[PDB]
Order: structure tokens, then C-alpha cells, then sequence
RNA sequence: AUUCCGGUUGAUCCUGCCGGAGGCCACUGCUAUGGGGGUCCGACUAAGCCAUGCGAGUCAUGGGGCGCCUUGCGCGCACCGGCGGACGGCUCAGUAACACGUCGGUAACCUACCCUCGGGAGGGGGAUAACCCCGGGAAACUGGGGCUAAUCCCCCAUAGGCCUGAGGUACUGGAAGGUCCUCAGGCCGAAAGGGGCUCUGCCCGCCCGAGGAUGGGCCGGCGGCCGAUUAGGUAGUUGGUGGGGUAACGGCCCACCAAGCCGAAGAUCGGUACGGGCCAUGAGAGUGGGAGCCCGGAGAUGGACACUGAGACACGGGUCCAGGCCCUACGGGGCGCAGCAGGCGCGAAACCUCCGCAAUGCGGGCAACCGCGACGGGGGGACCCCCAGUGCCGUGGCAACGCCACGGCUUUUCCGGAGUGUAAAAAGCUCCGGGAAUAAGGGCUGGGCAAGGCCGGUGGCAGCCGCCGCGGUAAUACCGGCGGCCCGAGUGGUGGCCGCUAUUAUUGGGCCUAAAGCGUCCGUAGCCGGGCCCGUAAGUCCCUGGCGAAAUCCCACGGCUCAACCGUGGGGCUUGCU
């Protein structure tokens, strides 16, 4: 009767609803994505905080304090909420903050990467460094603190400014919603 | 089934040994020895985990083997033996001495100490028969035995506790089960804590008794009398924690 | 190659030192046991007859690897407490047939 | 292919209501798979050609009968090797066992030596096509997953020093000079020479020359060889030709005593000395010529009884419909000849051979038969002493059996004769037939079994119409049913023409079954021929057994004949009865 | 996401069932690039049968020998002797039971190895392997004679152990048929002062006693399925007296006394089933499952019985029956894979007859070390999960969501190579070189339900259709082309569980006409019960002590690039019991 490892994202209840279809469709343009699969492990995040906020609402203390912290110096830390946050603050939350809050993303701004699709080929094939160290997940949640030390890799062609594509993609400094 | 166990599984472990449950699929099986497996771990994990002296069993049996680890003055060469709540574990080649006590999450761990307090071991009488010759014999929580007279039968009794010098063994330092005495916690939920005692309740049938103890902060909470373990009259005097 | 030393601690009972050290290797791969032997001695006047180096593992994105070495002070005790297979990795020993 | 087979001892027609035949699909779509016959006691009958296996019948009948076979097939399996787009193919080969010696039993023409020559490096697999000129690299990347991935790759990084008795022992012949001491001081490398020839009785050969040798001391010569040779390896392709039976005793003895810590594979054709000499027997079955497979282990008696009956009790095949059998039953004279090479001295003394009976020649592997036979054919002269009527139609058929020719079979029948092949002959539908030389006829020589090769000479030897047929080792690399139907063969020819044969072998199975009188060599191997007048059989083969001082069993249900260990209790009763061989 | 949608009519509202839509499990079609992590892979049918090999050995510091080193030192070899082989490993047949879980008990018991303490090691004697001579037997196996040792075996005494009787009351305990002291009568009755060194001391050891520990045995309270078309069951059965037996209490067994015990709050019987921690699902309440990891239990073809040992009624030991198979010289002998691999067979339904003791551990050993199909390492596999790939950038054009061309870039993946990695290897990681090359399907396309007023074919045929329904010459519903939608290295089909389902309803359903109020009354158990006062404090509530293993679940923080995974800590979980 053992543990049985389980899915990490949750798929909707309905597969053929217009009006999800629509929003997620955007979504995914947006924030080009491969994967269904991917929005919903965001999605599924979120509304894991959701429930901790919720369960926290209607608990007592000693404990259910501790995770409220938590939870908040959690959110804090990833960047999706302000230190001086509260769990309704969690509760007006979104998945599209999550997304923003996404490798891809932030190198789709940082004017790294000229389109998020061309930041994605960037993580993947090895031109990124958060905090020195090379990431290759495009999915990979930010931290607040590690988003300033984002940089092209040493040991990368795109570090010389010489570089034709880093000419393109500094010819086009731009920024802001990714 | 057929017969008994001369095996363990690491996560069929005690909860009490800093072990690593999940990395490999065996443990090391204690030996009978001086404590139970409830207040002991064995003198591997001691010399290859807590300390780091060696990565490798193979290195931790040569070290043994060699000779370069006491237990309460005493060399051990066995890998199994196990090594229990007040113990003193001794270094010489190092100079360093522990004290195998419990955690606050009930766990076993290694205070550091020096020489003098090193060649101290306070026991916790736990029983007393009458022997042949008509002689006392002290049962102590070690699984230690101690002959005394039927003089001094009466300045020994069961709860009490028994400095004692342990490369020679001689008793120092009879510490009282009274009102006032220094305490230390072993087992229970409140583990690691200490404080004297206050009260005393008896419970009629074989319902343990109790003790109600006050703490330095003058907080005041209960254990089980078997779980108290005096180190004091006033003071700890044994460096706890 | 770069080495720089994390730590070194002492171990009487076995009679070795411990050295825990980075082995920075930008823009090259991660080096040979050998050239990591011979920096190390440098860098600590070791005896590469007791010298026995453990690991080096690279890891992912870094091009700094990790290494575990080990400084006997006896050969005999390096031939006692370490491994046959470690002795025949840094050439101490030819596998006897 | 799976089919359904009756017990008949659990079948009660009476007291079953003919679950079987009922629920059976084929009898129900109209067919007939399963019927009632008085072929047998009013019982049912399966025919194989439309059972389809599906067990139903099986789960249905209440006394648990009907039991499902395996019929084998050349459909299923990873081809290892074909020698030609439609030739022969392969499927599996054993594992040589670190320790242990290997045995390998099969039938004529199924794929011993493939099995050999691929387990040596002889030759590469090629799994599918003939072409593709692949050695070594994708074999190796394509036995990936197994043990035999590990053995092969060793053998191909050249890290173990095989070695190779073949099964053409005068291709082995051909390419050595000197004589036997200088010869093994030259290839040895273990220091043995003195326990091999104390073990193969190679003391009065121990200087003869090479070129002048028989056929069994030469087969002794290269065993020892391969003996003295030190390898991790030690192949050994038909090492009981040519040898009489205590020779091959002895050489069983040699090669389990001197291997002991290497991998030997043995294939051999001779029960007597497979069940000694091997500790593990895999089976080789399928069709002559067509197709090969490789059985499991099967420890040797039971792989041995296996072979025998057929089935095969881990395949779960009938390998076979039946179950081997080993069945029961003036023109010339001369002077007593005598005769002289060198040494080796040889007197004959005469016989008559009336009209078109058969005459066996036994004795040991060193006095005459050869020599004998050479002289009838005229070979070779006598010192004294000649055949009458001399200058009759002759043909012959040696112990120098190699492949020479480089035209086909159909070609070497031809220049033979036209019997041969003319299906108008009662020689064809008896010998080609029998012997299935029609499933042969497009196959050049130089590419053939020693079985097959062996049959195609004696039936060019007995094609050719005469009146004194010679045939010396006809029975040596053949199994036993066709030893056998050899046998029945040269009786009939023989009997059809009545002429005059004159049967060299070693095969006392041969000798009784046809053999209707003998004539014994006695004397030192190698320095004195001593032959007799014709004996009748039993008496010649006592005396050839009372010499060498062997004794045989044989069961009586079968006939099977087995060796008694020497000095057992069947064995000193035997002797001291005389009845050698029952 | 605490959800709805389609279907009874000519239309409407209901009831109600079917279906869709979600997740998980198993088989399965088409398709398939990569890496990592993990408690996945002959469990479902056959606890059916098994070819081969391996899975438990170790000690030369117990003993005498045989051999090799010219001998010394030393090396090897078996044999006797010890210790272990009763663990581990596999499977779930049986079992509805103190089997399991949990709380407790054993003052009613055993415990080799281990720890502490306290003591002791005295005096004799003997045999027999190995070896030597001869063998027998097809094998399996086995005989006779000679010779020899021991940490082998026997004896004697001293200690000690057990019983009984008397009395003293020193010990512990909640409580003495206990321990202890003295005395009586008895029965049983040890030991290796052995071996090695740096030898006059040290090390490893032998026996007894007291305790402990470890591991078990036994007892009890509570707790957890179905069936009344199973209602009476039990005869050593319930109890007692006295015994025997057992390690130990016990109708466990016996002799003799009595008539109890269980049961409608469901006994007995039958059915199914290893139990649990846990798992799936679901808003929850709940429903369901209980192969894989841990804990416990049971079993080793079925059945029954014993030896030896601390411990077995003994998976790799013994005996018999039944049943089947194998070898045989027909006299006899041997085997039962639910160990790892591998096969047969069964089936819709599951891998390699690989590598290594390097880690973890076990056993042996003074130790070094040796062995271990445990474990680890690999490989095979659309087992689960995590991270990714199948290109990106500009300009220009298009039937502009995307494609095509022209130029540029990158190289995660592919190819090759070097280092590290590894027990060795492989993978991975770092680096070099080459090059957009090397890499996308499956289903659907009338409505449910996202997506075609397109085309060609067939023409109530063929076919589709989860349900509704389409199709009989203009078919968006079949087949196909073009297109499009959904998911995407996966997507579909079949079966099963949960959900949908307030179609099992405690939360939370209904019973005039839709399924449903006994024909009516009476009453036993059961359940529900007016108001005040007093008490108790059983339920109930609060607080506190001890327990309810670990893993699993939630959270944070740390380490493998992040993650999955792992660790640290906090919390929860176990129905709870006390
Ligand atoms: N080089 C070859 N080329 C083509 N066919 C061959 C070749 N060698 C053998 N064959 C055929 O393959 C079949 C079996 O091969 P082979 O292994 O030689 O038989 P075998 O097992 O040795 N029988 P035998 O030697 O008689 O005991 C024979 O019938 C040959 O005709
Ligand atoms: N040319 C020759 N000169 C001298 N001696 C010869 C010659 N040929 C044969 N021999 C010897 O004659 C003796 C018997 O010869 P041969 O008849 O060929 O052997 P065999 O008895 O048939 N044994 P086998 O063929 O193995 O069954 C052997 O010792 C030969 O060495
Ligand atoms: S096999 Fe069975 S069904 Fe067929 S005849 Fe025999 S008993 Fe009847
Ligand atoms: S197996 Fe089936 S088809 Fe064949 S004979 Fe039996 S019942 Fe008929
Ligand atoms: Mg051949
Ligand atoms: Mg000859
Ligand atoms: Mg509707
Ligand atoms: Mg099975
Ligand atoms: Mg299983
Ligand atoms: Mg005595
Ligand atoms: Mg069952
Ligand atoms: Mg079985
Ligand atoms: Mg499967
Ligand atoms: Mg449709
Ligand atoms: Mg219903
Ligand atoms: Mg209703
Ligand atoms: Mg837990």
C-alpha cells in the first residue's frame, strides 16, 4: 500500500470549455509555452497557496502562525508578494504572476533575450546564469534576490557584445510585461 | 519466525540515532549490552557518523580494533556495542570527551567535556536485590551490577543516584530521589530539561509513579519518576547540556 | 587550473589529512588526477608518496569542481587504511596481475 | 507450432461423454482435428495437421489426458547465421560454462560445426544475409544483453587462446611433417606429453611418422595436440572416429582429467563416451540441412534418453514422431597373406566368402584392415599370398574422407552412375531416398557435413554396380539412425547384387545388425597384424572383446549397449560366462 | 470548480434510470528524441511443474597431519573440532483467529552471542577422523584393519542447581508461592588455566552464580467483513476438587464431582479474505482497496511425525503416506525454485540463465580478512514522477494565428574525442570539434463537446453510433482528400474503483396520484421521553502525565543546476488506549 509518486499539476475538470480554451490560449502565446502541462503546474501552484491562505483564514494559532509566516516569507521571497503582504493579498494573487516570475520570462525582459521564445532557446542551450550558476529550465521560479544576478554565461558567445545576436537583441533594449 | 533477529532495517530503526533512514537499506543491529535499544546507538554510528572519524565501516572497525575509542574508561572493540544515555565516550589520541545524552527532539547526542568530569558516570540505582553472602546488590540502569554491605543497604535505595569513577569503579557522590534534587529528564516529552524536584505521587497498583518538577525559569511540569534522573542536589553538577 | 582549499582537518586516529578544495577549470575540462596531484603538493609541500586523491566530481553549469584528497603521513598506513581500487586510480599501485 | 497428443492410458471413451471431440472448434466449424478411430481400442485420435493447439479438448477432458506439445519450426527466432539465401540458418547458440565440459549431441547436418566455428572465430555470425560483411563489431553490439556478449567479447579482444580439433581429420592431416615425439615436443607448452601418451597408449606409435599412420592413431595424434596445447578453450569437433573403444574410453579419460579448469565443448556422436566425458549435453534439433536449435543443458543421461524419445521436457518439443530404435537383425577366396611396411608384420590366414554374404573386419586401432583393404583393391601388393578369381569388378571406399571435389552433388552421382539418381531404380528409392541425398542434390561438396559427405561416398561406392564392395569407416561421423539405415542399405544393395562386402568399422552395433560373418585382427598394435579365418559373429566379437577385455550391456527393451565399468559386477559375470556382449 | 450536460412529449413540468465529462489501477492499438529520481515489472489465472548454474559459510592464534619452498621464517591443502546455518531472501494457499493494531500484564516463563559484578578453573582417563594397508558398489554411498591429537568425549570431587519441611524477617515491590539468613532430609551435578605474543606480564578465551539486555512464549481489555432463503449451538462442552504435563498459567490432558457456557446487541453454520501502517477517490461527510516499502503472521508439492540445538517440528537438514518426476547395471538411488536469473505451462496479462562484495549490513574470525543472487551496480521494459528537445533571429512575400524565400546565430539533443566519474565499466558532468542537421504523433471533427454550410465516392447497401442518433442520389454524422480542434512524447480502446449520485441520503432522499404506510389493533426487547430540588460524577468538557514505530502527508529551510529525490526541524496521521 505504498506511496506512490503523483502528479505535480491538475487538469481541468472540463477539457473542451470555450472560455478556458480562450484565456489559456492567450496565455500560452503570451508567455510561449510548450505545454497545457506547463500552465497548469503554475496553475496548480497558485492555487496551492490559495488553499494554505484559505485553511490559514479559518485556523488558530501556536501553529497555523508559523505556516502563515511561512507562507508569506515564501511568497515574499519568491517575489510575488511585498513584506509588508497579508493572506489577502495571497487570495488577489495570479497565475500570470507566476509566470512572470518564470526564467523565460524574466530573460524576455532584462532585455536578455528579444522574445520569450528566443529566451527559452537561450536557457536550454546553455547562454544564462542566475547567480553564477547555468540554469537550463526555462520554468524555473526566480527568487526575488537571484533576479539582479541574471547574466549571460562566462563561457558563452553571447557574452561578447561582438556577438551578431547580441547586437539584435541590445539593438532592441525593451522590457516591462513579458 | 523460527528464531530471533540478527538483523535491522534502517527505517525499522529506533527513532533516537541520527541514522539517514532512507539511503541505504540496513542498519546496524545493536548488540545486548549495557542499555536497552531505546537509550543506545551503536559505537559505528558514533565513530562514522557523529564524529566523522571515518566514511567507511571498514575504517570504523580498524579504529576499534586499533583501540583509540573508550566507553567509561574501557576500551571497545565492537562495532555493535552500544553506547547509552550518560556515557562517556573518550578520545585520548584526540583529547576530547563526550557525554551520550538525549536531545530536546529526543534524539542521542554527543555534548563535548573535558578529562575530569570525563572519568565521572552518574547511575541511576534502579534496583536492589539481596545475594548470596547476605551482601546488597545495586542493579543500575546500565545493566550495571555494584556489591555493597548491610551497613550502608539503607544510604542505598532504588531512585537514588550513584556518582561512580569508572576505570576503577568506585562509588563517589550518592545523590538522593528528594524534594529539591537537581533533575534530568531522559525519556517522556519533556526530555532534555531539568529543574528540581517538587512533588511526588504514587498511583496505587503498578501505576508508575510521578514527579513534578520546577524548572530554572520556574516553569513546573510532570514525568515519570523512572524518567528522572538525578545529577544534583541543588545543581546539575555534571555539565548537561 | 585553479585550486582553492576549503578544509583541512586532521585525522590521528587514521593519520591523514583531510582536504576538501575546489579545482576551478574555466574554459577547460575538469582535470586530470595526476595535474591536480602535483598543484596540490605545491600548493601544500605534501608527500605524493602518501598523496591519495578521493574524488573529483564536476558538477552541472560550473566548471568548479569538488575534490576529497587525502594526506598520509606513513605510506604504510595510506597501503593499510585506503582501498586497493583508489591506490590503482592514482597509480600508487599496478593491480598485481 | 503446438499441437494436442493422448496419453491412452488415462483415455476412457466410456465413462467421458467425448468432451473433447465436442468442445473442440475445429470439429464444430466441420472439420476434423480429433476423432474416434478402431485404429486404436475405439479411442480418439489427433491429427497434427489441423490441431491448432488452444487446449480446449485439454480442459475438458475429466481424466487429464490430452497434453499440448511443441512441434518445431523454421519461423521464430533471431537468426545467427545463414550460410546462403536458402540454404541453412541457425537460431541460438549455448554458452561454453567457465568449468564444466559442454556437449553437443544433435543429428547429421542441424549444426554442430556452426555452432563450433562461430563459438571459435572461425567465421561470423551474419544473423540475416549471407552478405553484408559485418564481423565482430555489430555481432558483438547486437549480443548485447546476454553472457555470450561477455564470452564473445574476449574472443574477439583476442584475450583467451582458443583452440580447435576439427572434424576432417585428414585436412588436419595434411599440414604436418616430422614424426608424433618431435611433433608434440614442438606444440607443447604444459609439460604432459609423458601422462598423454601413458593415457592414449601412444608408446609403440611414439615414433612412427605422421604420413603412415591410421586413421585412429592419427585422431589420437591431434587430441593430443590439442591436449598439450594451452588455451582457456578447448573445442573438440568428433573426437571418437576412427578409434576403437577403449582408445575413446581412454581419450574420455584424457580430457576430463587434463581439463579441469577450462571451458571444453565436445561434440561427438558416440553415446557410450558422452555420457562419460560429459557433464552437460545441449541437444541440436531441427531439420538436415534446413534449420538448427539449441536446446537447454540437459545433463547428459537425460539428454541422452531425450534425444532418444524424442521430447525434450523444457521446450516442451517432440523432436521427433518415434523414438530411435537400435534394431537386432564360392566367389572369392585367397592365401594366407602375408605382408610387411617397414615393420608391422601381417598374416591374414584365408577365408571363402560365399556367394554374397557380408564379412565384418574387427580388432584394434594399429593392425591391418587398412593395409588389408588396400591390398584387395590392389593398392598395395602382398609380400606372399593373393585373392581368387583376382581381376573382378571393383570399388572402394577409404578412411580419407575430405572434402576434394568442387562440383555438386548431382554431379558426383552422375559421373558415379545413373542408378545414382534414376528414380527408375530400386537403388535410388532406397539409398538416396532413405538417406536424403534429394534435399542435397544443388549442394556443392566442398561445403557439406561430415554425415552428409560420408553417405554421398557410399552411395557412389554402392552405385557402382561390382563384385567386391570395400568399405572402410562408412559408420565414422554419422548418428545413429543412420548408422543404421546405412547399414540396411549396403545389406540390400549387396543382397540385390550378390556380391562380396567387406566391412571396416568399430560400431559392434553395425557388425551385429548385418554382418552375417567376421574376421578378427589380433595381435601388438603396430608390430603384428594377426587375423583369422571368418568367424561367425558372436564368436568373433567375444574374442575381439576378450581382447582389450570390455564388456557391453544392452538393454532388452531397446537394445541400447552401454560399457560396464570394468571390474563390475556384469562385467566379471560376463567374462567369466564368456557372453560378451548380450 | 461544493458544477453540470444529452436522452421519455406534438410541446411542458416531474420522477427516475442510462450516457457523457474527471481522476487512479490493469491489459491493449497507433506512435515514440533525451536525461534525472523512485519503495515499479509472473501479484490478478496455475501455493502448477521445473533443465542448468549460483544463492552460508568462516576460523591455520583449537588439534593432529599431508605437501611445497635446499632448510629456516613461511605458503598451501583438506580432515577433526568450534561458531553460524532457526537470520536474511520468497510467497499469501490457509486463517474471521488474541492472527492483527493498540493499551497493559507475566509475582505464571525460556533466552546461545553481549554487558556488569562476584567467584572458580582441582584430579584422572579414553576413543576416533585425517593418515597408512585393502577395498566393495553402476551410482548414491560405504566396509574392515592399523595409528594419533585436541578448546573432542567420559569419570571423580568441590562449587552450584532443584524439591520438600521448619522459622527469621535483611531486600525489592502497589502487592510475596519471590530473593536473602539458619537448620533439616534428599536428587541432579560444571569447567579448556586452553591457545598466542614483545612471556613472569598482556591478549583472545573455559565454567558457575546474581542481574540486565536482546529475542521470544503465554494472558487480558478495547478495536476492525458479509449472510436469518443459516436459530438454537456445545459434551472436555462451562466450572470445580485433586493431579499430571509443560519453560511456564491454563480442561492442555486425566480421574472424580456438578450443570454449566454461548445466543436474536445474532450464537452456530456457511461465504469471502493474510492483518495493519497505508493507498485511490472525493469539497467534505464518505465510498473502495489492503501485490510492491516497513511491522507482524503464516507457509515451503499435500498430510503427519521426529532428531539436534539457546532457538526448528527446520525453503537450500531427517522419516513415512499420497501424488508426480529423474538416473539405474532393475539390485537400488534421488528431486519437488512460493531464493536470483532462467524455462515449460497457464493465461488479456510482467525482464538478464549479467557484474561485484567497492558501499550498507550479516556470519565467522584476536585481527587483517573471507563469503553472502541479501545488498549494490548495470542492462530489458510507453511502471510512476521531475526537467527538457524536435530550433531561434531578422528582412521580404503569402491563400498573413503560421508558412515560403534570402541572410545570420545557437547546439540542449545527434555524431566523434579527451578528462572526471565507476569496484571496474556505462551513464552523467566539464571541455574540444562538426553541423539546423538527427528527431511528432494519436484521437476527434452533427449535438452532448473545442473544431468543416468544402470536395470526391457509396447510396437502408457498406458502414458509423459511449447516449441521442446519421445513412434509402444534394450525407458537414460512413470511406477518402484538403482543412481544422484537443492533448501532445504521448494519444486512443477495453475492464475495474472513486466521483458524477441528495441513484443508499448521519450531514442529506423519498413513501395521495410517479417505486414505496404492514388490513387494523395490542404489546416484549430496543429507541425517544414533561417540570423542580438534592446528590453522584458514568458519559461529556478542560488541563496534564505516559503511549499510539519509521516511512508515507503538510510546511519551511538546506544539498544534488532547480525540480522530482534526499536531509534538518516543526506539525499532523494512526479508531485510539491509559
Ligand atoms: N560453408 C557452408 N556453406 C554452405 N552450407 C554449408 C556450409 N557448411 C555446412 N553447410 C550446410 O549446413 C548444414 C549443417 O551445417 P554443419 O554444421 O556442417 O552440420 P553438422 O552439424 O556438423 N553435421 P555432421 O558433421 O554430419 O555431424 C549442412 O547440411 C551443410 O550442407
Ligand atoms: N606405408 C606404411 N609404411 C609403414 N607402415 C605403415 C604404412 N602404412 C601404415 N603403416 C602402419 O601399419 C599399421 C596398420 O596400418 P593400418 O591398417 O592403416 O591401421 P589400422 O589397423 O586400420 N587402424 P585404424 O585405421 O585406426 O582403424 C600401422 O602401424 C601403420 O603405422
Ligand atoms: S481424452 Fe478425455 S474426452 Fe477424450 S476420450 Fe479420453 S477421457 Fe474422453
Ligand atoms: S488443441 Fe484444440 S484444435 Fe487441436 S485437437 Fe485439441 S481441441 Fe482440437
Ligand atoms: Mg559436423
Ligand atoms: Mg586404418
Ligand atoms: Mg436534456
Ligand atoms: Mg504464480
Ligand atoms: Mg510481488
Ligand atoms: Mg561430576
Ligand atoms: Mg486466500
Ligand atoms: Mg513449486
Ligand atoms: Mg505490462
Ligand atoms: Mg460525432
Ligand atoms: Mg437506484
Ligand atoms: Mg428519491
Ligand atoms: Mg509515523
Amino acid at each position: 500500500d505504498p506511496k506512490r509518486q503523483r502528479k505535480k499539476y491538475e487538469t481541468p475538470s472540463h477539457p473542451w470549455i470555450k472560455e478556458r480554451l480562450d484565456r489559456e490560449r492567450v496565455i500560452m502565446r503570451k508567455y510561449a509555452l510548450k505545454n497545457k502541462k506547463e500552465l497548469w503546474r503554475h496553475e496548480t501552484q497558485l492555487k496551492e497557496f490559495r488553499r494554505r491562505a484559505r485553511r490559514l483564514l479559518a485556523a488558530r494559532g501556536k501553529q497555523a502562525e508559523v505556516e502563515r509566516v511561512q507562507l508569506l516569507q515564501r511568497l515574499n521571497r519568491l517575489g510575488l508578494l511585498p513584506a509588508d503582504a497579508v493572506l489577502d493579498d495571497v487570495l488577489s494573487l495570479t497565475v500570470e504572476d507566476v509566470l512572470d516570475r518564470r526564467l523565460q520570462t524574466i530573460v524576455y525582459k532584462k532585455g536578455l533575450a528579444r522574445t520569450p521564445r528566443q529566451a527559452r532557446q537561450l536557457i536550454v542551450h546553455g547562454h544564462i546564469e542566475v547567480n553564477g550558476q547555468i540554469i537550463r529550465s526555462p520554468g524555473y521560479l526566480v527568487l526575488k534576490a537571484e533576479e539582479d544576478t541574471i547574466t549571460y554565461s562566462k563561457t558563452s558567445p553571447f557574452a561578447r557584445e561582438s556577438h551578431p545576436e547580441r547586437m539584435v537583441i541590445e539593438q532592441a533594449k525593451q522590457g516591462g510585461e513579458a | 519466525r523460527k528464531g530471533a533477529k540478527r538483523h535491522l532495517k534502517r527505517l525499522a530503526a529506533p527513532d533516537q540515532w541520527y541514522i539517514s533512514r532512507k539511503r541505504y537499506k540496513w542498519a546496524v543491529r545493536p548488540r545486548p549490552g549495557p542499555h536497552s535499544m531505546k537509550t543506545s546507538i551503536p559505537l559505528l554510528y558514533i565513530v562514522r557518523d557523529y564524529l566523522g572519524y571515518a566514511k567507511t565501516a571498514r575504517e570504523a572497525r580498524k579504529i576499534l580494533n586499533e583501540g583509540r575509542i573508550l566507553v567509561d574508561g574501557r576500551v571497545r572493540r565492537d562495532y555493535k556495542f552500544p553506547v547509552g544515555i550518560m556515557d562517556v565516550v573518550s578520545i585520548p589520541e584526540t583529547g576530547e570527551h563526550y557525554r551520550v545524552l538525549p536531545n530536546r527532539i529526543g534524539k542521542l547526542v554527543l555534548h563535548p567535556i573535558s578529562e575530569k568530569e570525563a572519568n565521572i558516570k552518574p547511575l541511576r540505582i534502579s534496583n536492589k536485590r539481596m545475594v548470596k553472602g547476605a551482601k546488597v546488590q545495586l542493579n543500575l540502569h546500565d545493566g550495571s551490577n555494584h556489591l555493597v554491605t548491610v551497613d550502608d543497604k539503607d544510604n542505598y535505595r532504588t531512585a537514588y543516584t550513584v556518582l561512580m569513577k569508572v576505570p576503577d569503579r568506585e562509588v563517589i557522590e550518592i545523590l538522593p530521589f528528594d524534594v529539591g534534587a537537581y533533575v534530568f529528564v531522559t525519556r517522556g516529552k519533556n526530555v532534555a530539561r531539568k529543574g528540581k524536584i517538587v512533588e511526588v505521587r504514587r498511583f496505587p497498583m503498578g501505576w508508575p509513579d510521578v514527579v513534578t518538577i520546577e524548572d530554572e525559569n520556574g516553569e513546573l511540569f510532570d514525568t515519570l519518576k523512572e524518567y528522572a534522573f538525578v545529577v544534583g542536589k541543588e545543581k546539575p553538577e555534571i555539565s548537561l547540556p | 587550473m585553479e585550486i582553492k582549499v576549503r578544509e583541512m582537518k586532521e585525522n590521528r586516529l587514521l593519520g591523514r589529512k583531510e582536504i576538501y578544495f575546489d579545482v576551478i577549470h574555466e574554459g577547460e575540462a575538469t582535470p586530470s588526477r595526476a595535474d591536480v596531484k602535483g598543484k596540490l603538493v605545491a600548493m601544500l609541500d605534501l608527500n605524493p608518496e602518501t598523496v591519495v586523491i578521493q574524488y573529483i566530481r564536476s558538477y552541472f553549469g560550473s566548471r568548479v569542481s569538488r575534490g576529497y584528497a587525502k594526506a598520509y603521513e606513513s605510506k604504510e598506513r595510506m597501503l593499510y587504511i585506503e582501498p586497493e581500487y583508489v591506490l590503482v586510480r592514482d597509480g600508487i599501485i599496478k593491480k598485481e596481475e | 507450432m503446438r499441437v494436442a497428443v493422448i496419453n491412452y492410458d488415462f483415455c476412457k471413451p466410456d465413462k467421458c461423454n467425448l468432451e473433447c471431440i465436442n468442445f473442440c472448434p475445429v470439429d464444430r466449424s466441420g472439420g476434423k482435428a480429433i476423432e474416434l478411430s478402431e485404429i486404436v481400442k475405439g479411442k480418439p485420435v489427433i491429427y497434427e495437421e489441423t490441431c491448432i493447439g488452444c487446449g480446449i479438448c485439454v480442459k475438458k477432458c475429466p481424466y487429464e489426458a490430452i497434453s499440448i506439445v511443441n512441434l518445431p519450426d523454421e519461423l521464430e527466432g533471431e537468426v545467427i547465421h545463414r550460410y546462403k539465401v536458402n540454404g541453412f540458418k541457425l537460431f541460438g547458440l549455448p554458452t561454453p560454462k567457465n568449468n564444466t565440459i559442454l556437449g553437443v549431441l544433435g543429428k547429421n547436418g542441424v549444426g554442430k560445426t556452426t555452432v563450433l566455428k562461430i563459438l571459435a572465430g572461425e567465421i561470423i555470425p551474419n544473423f540475416g544475409d549471407p552478405n553484408s560483411k559485418v564481423g565482430k563489431d555489430e555481432v558483438l553490439k547486437r549480443f548485447r544483453g546476454k553472457e555470450i556478449y561477455n564470452y564473445f567479447k574476449e574472443l574477439y579482444s583476442n584475450e583467451l587462446k582458443i583452440v580447435h580439433k576439427i572434424q576432417y581429420v585428414e585436412y588436419a592431416s595434411k599440414f604436418l611433417k616430422g614424426t608424433v615425439n618431435e611433433i608434440l615436443t614442438k606444440i607443447d607448452e604444459r609439460g604432459k606429453k609423458d601422462e598423454v601418451k601413458e593415457l592414449l597408449n601412444m608408446t609403440n606409435l611414439w615414433n612412427k611418422d605422421a604420413n603412415i599412420l591410421s586413421g585412429g592413431g592419427l585422431q589420437r595424434l591431434l587430441v593430443a595436440a590439442s591436449l598439450l596445447r594451452e588455451a582457456d578453450v578447448y573445442i573438440f569437433d568428433a573426437p571418437s572416429s576412427y578409434l576403437d573403444v577403449r582408445e575413446r574410453m581412454n581419450m574420455a579419460k584424457a580430457i576430463r582429467e587434463l581439463l579441469k579448469n577450462k571451458y571444453v565443448i565436445v561434440v561427438d556422436h558416440d553415446l557410450i563416451v558422452l555420457d562419460y566425458l560429459t557433464d552437460l549435453i545441449h541437444i541440436i534439433y531441427g531439420e538436415s540441412s534446413v534449420y538448427g536449435r539449441v536446446s537447454k543443458s540437459y545433463a547428459a543421461r537425460v539428454g541422452i534418453n531425450n534425444f532418444l524419445k524424442g521430447y525434450l521436457p523444457a521446450e516442451n518439443m517432440k523432436i521427433r514422431p518415434d523414438e530411435i530404435k537400435f534394431m537386432l537383425k564360392t566367389k572369392m577366396k585367397w592365401t594366407k597373406i602375408i605382408k610387411k611396411l617397414g615393420d608391422f608384420q601381417l598374416v591374414v590366414d584365408n577365408g571363402e566368402a560365399k556367394e554374397g554374404e557380408i564379412i565384418g573386419i574387427l580388432g584394434p586401432n594399429g593392425i591391418g584392415k587398412t593395409t588389408f583393404a588396400r591390398i584387395l583393391v590392389g593398392e598395395i601388393t602382398a609380400d606372399e599370398g593373393s585373392v581368387t578369381p583376382e581381376k573382378q569388378i571393383l570399388s572402394y571406399k577409404p578412411q580419407r574422407i575430405f572434402p576434394n571435389y568442387d562440383g555438386t552433388v548431382q554431379q558426383y552421382l552422375e559421373n558415379a552412375s545413373k542408378d545414382a539418381l534414376s528414380t527408375s531404380s530400386w537403388f535410388f528409392e532406397e539409398v538416396t531416398k532413405r538417406l536424403n541425398l534429394h534435399r542435397l542434390l544443388e549442394s556443392n561438396v566442398n561445403d557439406l557435413s561430415g554425415g552428409e559427405l560420408q553417405k554421398l561416398y557410399i552411395a557412389a561406392t554402392l552405385a557402382k554396380e561390382a563384385d567386391l564392395y570395400v568399405l572402410d569407416a562408412p559408420s565414422s561421423y554419422l548418428d545413429v539412425e543412420e548408422r543404421y539405415i546405412v547399414a540396411k542399405a549396403i545389406k540390400r544393395v549387396t543382397r540385390e547384387r550378390k556380391a562380396v562386402t567387406f566391412i571396416i568399422d568399430h560400431d559392434l552395433s553395425i557388425h551385429d545388425y548385418i554382418a552375417d560373418r567376421i574376421i578378427v585382427f589380433k595381435g601388438e598394435p603396430e608390430k603384428a597384424g594377426l587375423a583369422t579365418s571368418p568367424v561367425t559373429l558372436k564368436t568373433g566379437m567375444n574374442e575381439f572383446l576378450r581382447e582389450l577385455e570390455v564388456t557391453f550391456r544392452r538393454d532388452a527393451e531397446t537394445g541400447r549397449p552401454r560399457v560396464n565399468k570394468i571390474g563390475s559386477y556384469l562385467d566379471r559375470v560376463q567374462k567369466e560366462r564368456g557372453d560378451y556382449y548380450s
